[PDB]
Protein backbone atom coordinates (compact mmCIF):
# COMPACT_ATOMS: atom_id res chain seq x y z
CA UNK A 1 0.00 0.00 0.00
CA UNK A 2 0.96 3.75 -0.49
CA UNK A 3 4.33 5.54 -0.80
CA UNK A 4 6.49 5.98 2.02
CA UNK A 5 7.85 10.25 1.99
CA UNK A 6 10.82 10.75 3.54
CA UNK A 7 13.46 13.77 3.89
CA UNK A 8 16.97 12.38 4.08
CA UNK A 9 19.55 14.82 5.32
CA UNK A 10 22.61 13.57 3.18
CA UNK A 11 26.19 13.80 4.41
CA UNK A 12 28.52 15.91 2.82
CA UNK A 13 31.34 13.16 2.04
CA UNK A 14 28.17 11.63 0.30
CA UNK A 15 28.33 15.05 -1.78
CA UNK A 16 31.09 13.90 -3.40
CA UNK A 17 32.58 17.19 -4.98
CA UNK A 18 31.25 17.80 -8.53
CA UNK A 19 35.00 19.73 -9.13
CA UNK A 20 36.52 17.09 -7.34
CA UNK A 21 35.10 14.37 -9.33
CA UNK A 22 36.10 12.74 -13.31
CA UNK A 23 34.76 14.77 -16.34
CA UNK A 24 33.39 12.82 -19.08
CA UNK A 25 33.17 14.41 -22.54
CA UNK A 26 30.14 13.79 -25.49
CA UNK A 27 27.91 11.24 -23.64
CA UNK A 28 25.44 10.04 -26.41
CA UNK A 29 23.32 7.52 -25.12
CA UNK A 30 21.89 4.98 -27.62
CA UNK A 31 19.27 2.23 -26.85
CA UNK A 32 19.85 -0.98 -28.44
CA UNK A 33 16.77 -2.95 -27.54
CA UNK A 34 13.45 -1.95 -25.29
CA UNK A 35 10.86 -4.66 -23.67
CA UNK A 36 7.69 -3.29 -23.13
CA UNK A 37 7.11 -4.79 -20.00
CA UNK A 38 10.19 -7.02 -18.85
CA UNK A 39 12.32 -6.42 -15.57
CA UNK A 40 15.82 -4.76 -17.10
CA UNK A 41 13.93 -3.86 -20.95
CA UNK A 42 16.22 -1.38 -22.12
CA UNK A 43 20.00 -1.83 -23.13
CA UNK A 44 20.71 1.49 -23.28
CA UNK A 45 24.52 2.54 -25.05
CA UNK A 46 25.58 5.59 -23.36
CA UNK A 47 28.29 7.18 -25.37
CA UNK A 48 30.57 8.97 -23.83
CA UNK A 49 34.26 9.91 -23.98
CA UNK A 50 36.58 10.45 -20.51
CA UNK A 51 37.95 13.30 -19.83
CA UNK A 52 38.17 12.03 -16.35
CA UNK A 53 36.85 8.31 -15.58
CA UNK A 54 35.71 7.52 -12.36
CA UNK B 1 9.54 -17.11 -29.93
CA UNK B 2 7.87 -20.08 -31.93
CA UNK B 3 8.75 -19.33 -35.62
CA UNK B 4 6.87 -20.83 -38.17
CA UNK B 5 8.14 -21.09 -42.04
CA UNK B 6 8.00 -23.00 -45.02
CA UNK B 7 10.77 -24.51 -46.60
CA UNK B 8 10.49 -25.80 -50.58
CA UNK B 9 9.52 -29.42 -50.78
CA UNK B 10 12.65 -30.51 -53.44
CA UNK B 11 15.26 -31.78 -51.02
CA UNK B 12 18.72 -30.67 -50.72
CA UNK B 13 17.65 -26.76 -51.14
CA UNK B 14 18.35 -25.04 -47.79
CA UNK B 15 16.64 -23.12 -46.35
CA UNK B 16 18.03 -20.09 -44.50
CA UNK B 17 15.02 -18.52 -41.46
CA UNK B 18 16.21 -15.83 -40.03
CA UNK B 19 14.61 -15.88 -36.65
CA UNK B 20 15.14 -12.09 -34.72
CA UNK B 21 13.77 -12.41 -30.84
CA UNK B 22 14.13 -10.28 -27.81
CA UNK B 23 18.14 -9.52 -27.36
CA UNK B 24 19.95 -12.41 -29.56
CA UNK B 25 21.58 -12.27 -32.66
CA UNK B 26 19.14 -13.08 -35.48
CA UNK B 27 19.07 -16.86 -35.49
CA UNK B 28 19.08 -18.23 -38.98
CA UNK B 29 18.02 -21.65 -38.63
CA UNK B 30 19.13 -23.75 -41.95
CA UNK B 31 16.54 -26.48 -42.91
CA UNK B 32 17.15 -28.75 -45.58
CA UNK B 33 15.09 -32.17 -46.03
CA UNK B 34 16.03 -35.96 -47.35
CA UNK B 35 13.42 -38.41 -47.88
CA UNK B 36 9.72 -37.59 -46.84
CA UNK B 37 8.15 -40.75 -48.80
CA UNK B 38 4.44 -41.24 -49.25
CA UNK B 39 3.60 -44.61 -48.26
CA UNK B 40 -0.23 -44.92 -49.35
CA UNK B 41 -2.72 -46.80 -46.81
CA UNK B 42 -3.64 -49.81 -49.17
CA UNK B 43 -5.36 -53.23 -48.98
CA UNK B 44 -4.41 -56.62 -51.17
CA UNK B 45 -7.34 -57.84 -53.27
CA UNK B 46 -5.60 -60.37 -55.49
CA UNK B 47 -2.68 -62.73 -55.12
CA UNK B 48 -1.53 -62.51 -58.97
CA UNK B 49 -0.33 -66.74 -59.55
CA UNK B 50 -0.47 -68.90 -62.66
CA UNK B 51 -2.73 -71.78 -62.87
CA UNK B 52 -2.02 -75.44 -62.47
CA UNK B 53 -4.35 -78.21 -63.64
CA UNK B 54 -4.56 -80.90 -61.49
CA UNK B 55 -5.07 -84.36 -64.14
Amino acid sequence: VGNIPVSMDIADSAFTRLTDAPVISELTCTVSTCTHSSDFGGIAVLSYKVEKSG
Amino acid sequence: YEHTAIIPNQVGFPYKAHVAREGYSPLTLQMQVIETSLEPTLNLEYITCDYKTKV
